[PDB]
């Protein structure tokens, strides 16, 4: 498990990567099972969690295979660890205020 | 059906010889028979289909033929000899009756009634062994 | 001890590149009608679909190898038809260079028209001949065939536009359900109607209003909450919802009617939590619009003068569920182009007929 | 051309597989004929170079022409050695061709050597 | 069968031997005639290639060795036709200058080898 350390409302990149590179589809979860960000083909798609509108994702990198995650307004109560599901790969990575 | 439809009327050459002279002359024949404007371009092609249609059905009617020779044993042999021995009820005729005042087509009035027969004795004489 | 055989009706599961077969006309030029007649032959004028007696064979519709090589088409159909006149395509090598492009764009015509998928030689398209088959698993009375039915191609989000419905009751099948991550194709056994109109007072010009039955959508709907709980509890309380966000075409319900991309508003089509007049859509028309065929923006012209209209038929619902118990939330989904035809090709198979076998029998 | 007869039983099919050869104005759309007219005899020139391509796989096994052909290759017990009896009464030719999966790859290269080692001993004597 | 099948004329015959066993608007709305036309030469090619394996396989017949690759007969070689050393015409030597040097004796090596066949259809 990774950890990443962010300190109060910057942006931190939750990586995530692939190894074909085309864009295939991904996800992002939570403890509880709760969608963050969502690959739809060539759109996003985000889901009814707390960072509905604080979640965002590079696009252009989709096509070389990274596929981060990019929280702004970092409040208190989103420390966690997220599940990236690219192929079968859930990377988990954790999260500290 | 010029390939192999020209070979189908090469086995009628020797009908009405005798039976051994006609037998004798298989191996013979077969290396020796085996040997655009406007309004056009959409006639001309079924033109040039029509006579494909016709010489691919001269390709599998003609290994309809090996498929069921190479069931009895020997495919690709002309003359060829199988282990079945030669019922006396088909024909009660010596051999001296046979190879030398007969034509081919005599046979066809005379073994027809049990020729059925004589296609399934050939399966399994070269299935078992 | 092993036999060779060679008569064994084995046939293995393999891909290989179908040609596609569309009733074209060669003479109109609406810019579908234009490539069918390009990279289409007609239709197969004797077509014969024969019934195999008493095979059983376990499909799968979420790893099929045409809904891959549709998409490579309708890729290749809206690159001659749609040309914008803005395009910018992220070409990167952070340092990812956003490479306009130009060129002509003038305003065309725009319809789906039915489109087979047939197969070439030495292959064959094994038909799911059934009525409850959930995409996965062994179909029971498989036919064959060489051509697909009249597909259209019909790109939209949220709602599958102009598909062919299910003559038995409402289909619900997704790759694992319960994963909360693979959207739910719901099929609908009657076509909903819509009305989908850009009035003709010329003052907004990209504004339009798309009226939905309110006695057929109650009632449809009505079906599926049922049928949702089927592959769910008996005594779930089901919350039907607004899309989430995202980009413009998954929260809305987008199209293309006539050559210009229509962006419509559900949110009064969920609006209900289900238990135990007309509605009108207030859409838009956009003109700076994302593209499905790739990454990357691209700008149109603006809308024509005339009244614009097209009435359609709603048989698709790609929704999409969020994993808090005793409930469920459904807000709809869609985007991801596969699915808007694998809605489509789910009966369907392409194989090819191996008849060399090797049993035991333990001869000499 | 040599098609199968809907499989759906093992030993069924072996009594059958010799019968399948053991026995036996429009004008006006000149291009749907025409288009599908090469395409239905494209797919009757390769259900001919498919046999002859296939009777060329068995001419190198020594199996040309029977139907059923036996030979002398010896069952290894790793290529899903399964019951012997219930192999021809319930099961389909489909179900059996998925009980091996990449042992057909090494099955045929067998037979091209004991041919060859045939091949070695016929010569030999 | 086909006839764009050996284009792979190498250099030994030892190893050709060896792979003798292994083996966008363009139309004017006449894209549809030139894909129809020129599918028919791409089938009076292919039929005719299937007619001349079928007018080999008999020639091979008479020779007894019928649907094989190497056929291995029962007459031996003389010296008026190329008596070389089985090293210079079997490991470097292309089957094309193996070709043009034999072609004055491969339609006097057909009449024998037709004969050889019969002398092994006399013990039958
Ligand atoms: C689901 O299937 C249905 C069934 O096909 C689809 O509904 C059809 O949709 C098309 C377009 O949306 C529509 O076609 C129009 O029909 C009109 C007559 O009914 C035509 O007049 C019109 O042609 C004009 O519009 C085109 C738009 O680009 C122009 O290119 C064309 O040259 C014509 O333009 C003239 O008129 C306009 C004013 O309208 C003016 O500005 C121009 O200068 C010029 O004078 C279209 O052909 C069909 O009628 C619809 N079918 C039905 C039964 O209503 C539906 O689209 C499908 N769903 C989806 C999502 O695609
Ligand atoms: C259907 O399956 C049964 C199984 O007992 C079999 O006997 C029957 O032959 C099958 N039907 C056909 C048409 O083969
Ligand atoms: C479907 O998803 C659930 C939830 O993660 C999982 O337990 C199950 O194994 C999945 N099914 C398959 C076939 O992987
Ligand atoms: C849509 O419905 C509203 C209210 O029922 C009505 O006023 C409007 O005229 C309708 N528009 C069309 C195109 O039917
Ligand atoms: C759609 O419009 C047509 C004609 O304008 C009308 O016949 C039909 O009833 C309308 N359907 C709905 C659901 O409004
Ligand atoms: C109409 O919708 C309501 C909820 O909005 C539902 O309770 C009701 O059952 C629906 N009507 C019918 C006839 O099903
Ligand atoms: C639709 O989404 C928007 C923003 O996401 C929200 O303001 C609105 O309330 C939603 N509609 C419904 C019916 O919840
Ligand atoms: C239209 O969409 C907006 C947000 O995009 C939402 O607030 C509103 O409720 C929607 N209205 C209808 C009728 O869909
Ligand atoms: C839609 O939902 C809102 C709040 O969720 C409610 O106030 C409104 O009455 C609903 N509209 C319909 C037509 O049910
Ligand atoms: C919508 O579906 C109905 C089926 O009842 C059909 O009659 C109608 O023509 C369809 N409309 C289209 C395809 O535009
Ligand atoms: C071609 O010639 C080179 C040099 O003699 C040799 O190494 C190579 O194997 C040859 N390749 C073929 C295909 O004959």
């Amino acid at each position: 498990k990774k950890v990443v350390l962010g300190k109060k409302g910057d942006t931190v990149e939750l990586t995530c990567t692939a190894s074909q590179k085309k864009s295939i589809q991904f996800h992002w979860k939570n403890s509880n099972q709760i969608k963050i960000l969502g690959n739809q083909g060539s759109f996003l798609t985000k889901g009814p969690s707390k960072l509905n509108d604080r979640a965002d994702s590079r696009r252009s990198l989709w096509d070389q295979g990274n596929f981060p995650l990019i929280i702004k307004n970092l409040k208190i109560e989103d420390s966690d660890t997220y599940i990236c599901e690219v192929e079968d790969q859930k990377e988990e990575v954790q999260l500290l205020v | 059906a010029v390939g192999i439809g020209a070979v189908f009327l090469g086995f009628l050459g020797a009908a009405g010889s005798t039976m051994g002279a006609a037998s004798m002359t298989l191996t013979v024949q077969a290396r020796n028979l085996l040997s655009e404007a406007q309004q056009h371009l959409l006639k001309l092609t079924v033109w040039g289909i029509k006579q494909l249609q016709a010489r691919v059905l001269a390709v599998e009617r003609y290994l309809r033929d090996q498929q069921l020779l190479g069931i009895w044993g020997c495919s690709g042999k002309l003359i060829c000899c199988t282990n079945v021995p030669w019922n006396s009820s088909w024909s009660n005729r010596n051999l001296s009756e046979i190879w030398d005042n007969m034509t081919w087509l005599q046979w066809d009035k005379e073994i027809s009634n049990y020729t059925q027969i004589i296609y399934g004795l050939l399966e399994e004489s070269q299935n078992q062994q | 001890w092993v036999t060779v055989y060679y008569g064994v009706p084995v046939w293995k599961d393999a891909e290989t590149t179908l040609f596609c077969a569309s009733d074209a006309k060669a003479y109109e030029t609406e810019k579908h009608n234009v490539w069918a007649t390009h990279a289409c032959v007609p239709t197969d004028p004797n077509p014969q679909e024969i019934h195999l007696e008493n095979v059983t064979e376990e499909f799968n519709m979420w790893k099929n190898n045409m809904v891959e090589q549709m998409h490579t088409d309708i890729i290749s159909l809206w690159d001659q038809s749609l040309k914008p006149c803005v395009k910018l395509t992220p070409l990167c090598v952070i340092n990812c260079n956003t490479s306009a492009i130009t060129q002509a764009c003038p305003k065309v015509s725009f319809e789906p028209i039915p489109i087979h998928y047939c197969a070439p030689a030495g292959f064959a398209i094994l038909k799911c001949k059934d009525k409850k088959f959930n995409g996965t698993g062994p179909c029971p009375s498989v036919s064959t065939v060489q051509c697909t039915h009249g597909i259209k191609p019909v790109v939209s989000t949220q709602l599958l536009l102009n598909g062919s419905l299910a003559e038995e009751e409402v289909m619900i099948r997704s790759e694992n359900i319960t994963n909360n991550a693979k959207n739910i194709l719901v099929q609908f056994n009657t076509p909903v109607q819509i009305n989908c109109t850009r009035p003709n007072n010329n003052t907004d010009i990209r504004q339009a209003h798309c009226n939905v039955s309110k006695a057929t959508w109650n009632e449809t709907l009505g079906k599926v909450v049922k049928q949702l709980r089927k592959h769910f509890g008996n005594n779930t309380i089901i919350r039907f919802a607004n899309s989430s966000g995202g980009d413009l075409e998954v929260t809305t319900h987008s199209f293309n009617c006539g050559g210009e991309f229509f962006y419509c508003n559900t949110s009064g089509l969920f609006n209900s939590t289900w238990i135990s007049d007309s509605i009108t859509l207030p859409c838009r028309i956009k003109q700076i619009i994302n593209m499905w065929q790739r990454i990357g923006q691209a700008m149109y012209a603006p809308p024509i003068q005339g009244v614009i209209r097209c009435v359609s038929n709603i048989t698709g619902l790609i929704l999409t569920r969020d994993g808090n118990s005793t409930t469920e939330t459904f807000r709809p989904g869609g985007g991801d182009m596969r699915d808007n035809w694998r809605s489509e090709l789910y009966k369907y198979k392409v194989v090819k007929i191996e008849p060399l076998g090797v049993a035991p029998t333990r001869c000499k």
